[PDB]
């Protein structure tokens, strides 16, 4: 009936990098023809039959495009298949890179959303937010121009395991909307809960005098393999792997160094091999220094 | 007497082929009742029994909703699995889950189920007391220490006692007709001469329902239970059932055997003798 | 009834 | 990898009498995993008007799968059932026995 066309290792490439178009069909990936969307019916490359794969390496910028192939069927009508579903090639690092920060933050609830927005100083036409491993073509939107800057607002959620994760995003000006911007700074999206929490407490305690040093020790029942410490408001964000103590309870020991000021900490417990999903907070533990 | 509901699920990757398949169906007894396709254009819980055709909008929008859910979780649970296994993302990979209840003619609960398999061999699986689970592998013990940091068998073990047992009463009375029906099973024999001192006697059950049934052969009166070629009971494609047994007889012994069958549907068992 | 699923 | 094959068999759904109506199955279980490829042959020749039940398992995991299509029989007119599966090199036929 109708080829399957897939990209690898994903259709997101970096310009210079290396992507492979495979058009399986009839049990094989035989032969086929490509077709981009603005010549639907005549194959690119004039009329090049592709023997295994199309390897784009290194990709370039004339790359870019949205694509469908047909599969040889010698014993039809018509030498060929129907067309394939879609894949859009999308290449990056042609613009500087926007930014993107979550709101309120980048630990979400499950079942709850948060906003990711991309902003630039550059006038973007399209702003593609795209979590990264997924071959899901990533989300585009337009981008709203205010005060001299273009944005867009992506909502994520209700929260999932399988929106947890690392997002980039990027911009297209508005004539190369295939021509995709260099990567925004990646942000780690967290889902919290339904995992019991953990219990917080300090040594010696949560007073501490200036210049002194303190250390925070999360604790837990159920066997998680790791724990991290989140300041409230700051970005001091750490991991630390979990030790089985004498009793079968589960800790890590978060030193702060000299205490400087203290805010209040809360701590996490995440397992192996699932690094974004996360237990619920500990109840909330503040530092004060004198 | 008793009754049982189950719903199993298939979860299917296949790298460069197409993207991930879910495919998941309900039953009731040996009767299917739902499916969901996640490579159908409905993308909805189908019903697939006349009984189930009659429940509201607001029944179908609620499966379709955990079904949806379930196809969605599955699939990245095949993620999740390529980690645990370490496994190269380039291979194809099935998962496959097990759900359901069994209650007595009472009415009530007997035995609820709740189990995962990859790649055909068992995983996970919540055990009787409905409170703890099995873990098949090390990898499988990692998702138990996951389920119960969660308090996963507390919320299913709720889920099977009540929302479960008491839908699966509604399916009873909606469709008792169908479902608590015995259709008995219609018998015969066939004779086919191997070799001149070989013989091999076939008898069958046709149109049989539910599809539990048992064929026996004795000679002279006592059970050949090695010496018979069973099949496995294979559906008839109309909601009955099919099933034979063969005996290799000794030529010019065919009087020493006799078949014995045994289904609800039958008053009392058959025991059939051939001639010529 | 379909029931609810979780994560491994 | 667990790779089991399948177990055929192609009957009909009622006992085959020459010039009336029946169906014709073809019953595959005890396979994995689940892709396979089933096609009902009448004398050799791939038969349109296929459909086939969901896929399900038993409780050892493997699948089972009924295909199936509406058929009347006659004397010498031939009917097979056809299955590819990992576990096949070549497709598997089995003819319908109608006299078994
Ligand atoms: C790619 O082309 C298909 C039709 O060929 C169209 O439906 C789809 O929207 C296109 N994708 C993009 C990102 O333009
Ligand atoms: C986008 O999100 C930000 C942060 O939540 C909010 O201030 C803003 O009003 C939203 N909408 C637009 C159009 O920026
Ligand atoms: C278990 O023993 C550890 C010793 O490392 C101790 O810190 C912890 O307090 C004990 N558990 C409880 C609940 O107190």
């Amino acid at each position: 009936d109708k080829p399957f066309l897939s990209a690898w290792p994903s259709a997101v490439v970096p310009r210079g990098g290396h992507v492979t178009l495979r058009c399986h069909y009839r049990h094989r990936f035989n032969n086929f023809m490509l077709y981009k969307e603005d010549r639907i019916h005549i194959p690119i490359f004039h009329g090049r039959i592709f023997q295994e794969s199309f390897n784009m390496s290194p990709v370039t910028t004339a790359h870019a495009g949205n694509y469908t192939c047909r599969g040889s069927h010698p014993h039809s009508p018509t030498g060929w298949s129907a067309p394939s579903n879609p894949v859009v090639i999308m290449v990056t690092g042609n613009h500087r890179k926007p930014s993107l920060l979550a709101h309120p933050g980048p630990l979400v609830k499950s079942g709850e959303r948060v906003i990711l927005q991309c902003w630039s100083d550059i006038m973007f036409e399209h702003f593609f937010l795209h979590k990264e491993g997924i071959s899901k073509d990533p989300s585009r939107l337009v981008g709203q121009i205010h005060d001299g800057v273009s944005k867009a607002n992506f909502s994520i959620g209700p929260m999932m395991l399988a929106l947890a994760g690392t997002y980039r995003c990027y911009g297209s000006v508005t004539h190369t909307p295939y021509q995709l911007s260099a990567p925004s700074d990646p942000l780690d999206i967290v889902v919290t809960g339904p995992y019991e929490k953990p219990s917080l407490s300090a040594q010696p305690g949560p007073k501490v005098q200036a210049g002194e040093s303190v250390t925070l020790s999360c604790s837990s029942r159920s066997s998680y393999d790791m724990y991290h410490l989140s300041r409230e408001g700051g970005a001091h964000e750490r991991r630390l792997p979990a030790v089985r103590k004498v009793n079968r309870t589960f800790q890590a020991d978060f030193p702060l160094g000299p205490a400087t000021h203290g805010g209040t900490y809360r701590c996490f417990g995440s397992f192996r091999h699932s690094p974004y999903e996360w237990s619920d907070p500990s109840d909330p533990l503040l530092v004060s220094v004198t | 007497g008793s009754h049982s509901m189950r719903y199993f699920s298939t979860s299917v990757s296949r790298p460069g082929r197409g993207e991930p398949r879910f495919i998941a169906v309900g039953y009731v007894d040996d009767t299917q009742f739902v499916r969901f396709d996640s490579d159908a254009a409905s993308q909805r819980m189908e019903p697939r029994a006349p009984w189930i055709e009659q429940e509201g909008p607001e029944y179908w929008d609620e499966e379709t909703g955990k079904v949806k859910a379930h196809s969605q979780t599955d699939r990245e649970n095949l993620r999740i699995a390529l980690r645990y296994y370490n496994q190269s993302e380039a291979g194809s990979h099935t998962l496959q889950m097990m759900f359901g209840c069994d209650v007595g003619s009472d009415g009530r609960f007997l035995r609820g189920y709740h189990q995962y398999a990859y790649d055909g061999k068992d995983y996970i699986a919540l055990k009787e007391d409905l409170r703890s689970w099995t873990a098949a592998d090390m990898a499988a013990q990692i998702t138990k220490r996951k389920w119960e940091a969660a308090h996963v068998a507390e919320q299913q073990r709720a889920y099977l006692e009540g929302t479960c047992v008491d839908g699966l009463r509604r399916y009873l009375e909606n469709g008792k007709e169908t479902l608590q029906r015995t259709d008995p099973p219609k018998t015969h024999m066939t004779h086919h001469p191997i070799s001149d001192h070989e013989a091999t006697l076939r008898c069958w059950a046709l149109g049989f329902y539910p599809a539990e049934i048992t064929l026996t052969w004795q000679r002279d009166g006592e059970d050949q239970t090695q010496d018979t070629e069973l099949v496995e009971t294979r559906p008839a494609g109309d909601g009955t059932f099919q099933k034979w047994a063969a005996v290799v007889v000794p030529s010019g012994e065919e009087q020493r055997y006799t078949c014995h069958v045994q289904h609800e549907g039958l008053p009392k068992p058959l025991t059939l003798r051939w001639e010529p | 009834r379909y029931p609810l699923t979780f994560g491994w | 990898m667990i790779q089991r094959t399948p177990k055929i068999q192609v009957y009909s759904r009622h006992p085959a009498e020459n010039g009336k109506s029946n169906f014709l199955n073809c019953y595959v279980s005890g396979f994995h995993p689940s892709d396979i490829e089933v096609d009902l042959l009448k004398n050799g020749e791939r038969i349109e008007k296929v459909e086939h039940s969901d896929l399900s398992f038993s409780k050892d995991w493997s699948f089972y799968l009924l295909y199936y299509t509406e058929f009347t029989p006659t004397e010498k007119d031939e009917y097979a059932c056809r299955v590819n599966h990992v576990t096949l090199s070549q497709p598997k036929i089995v003819k319908w026995d109608r006299d078994m």
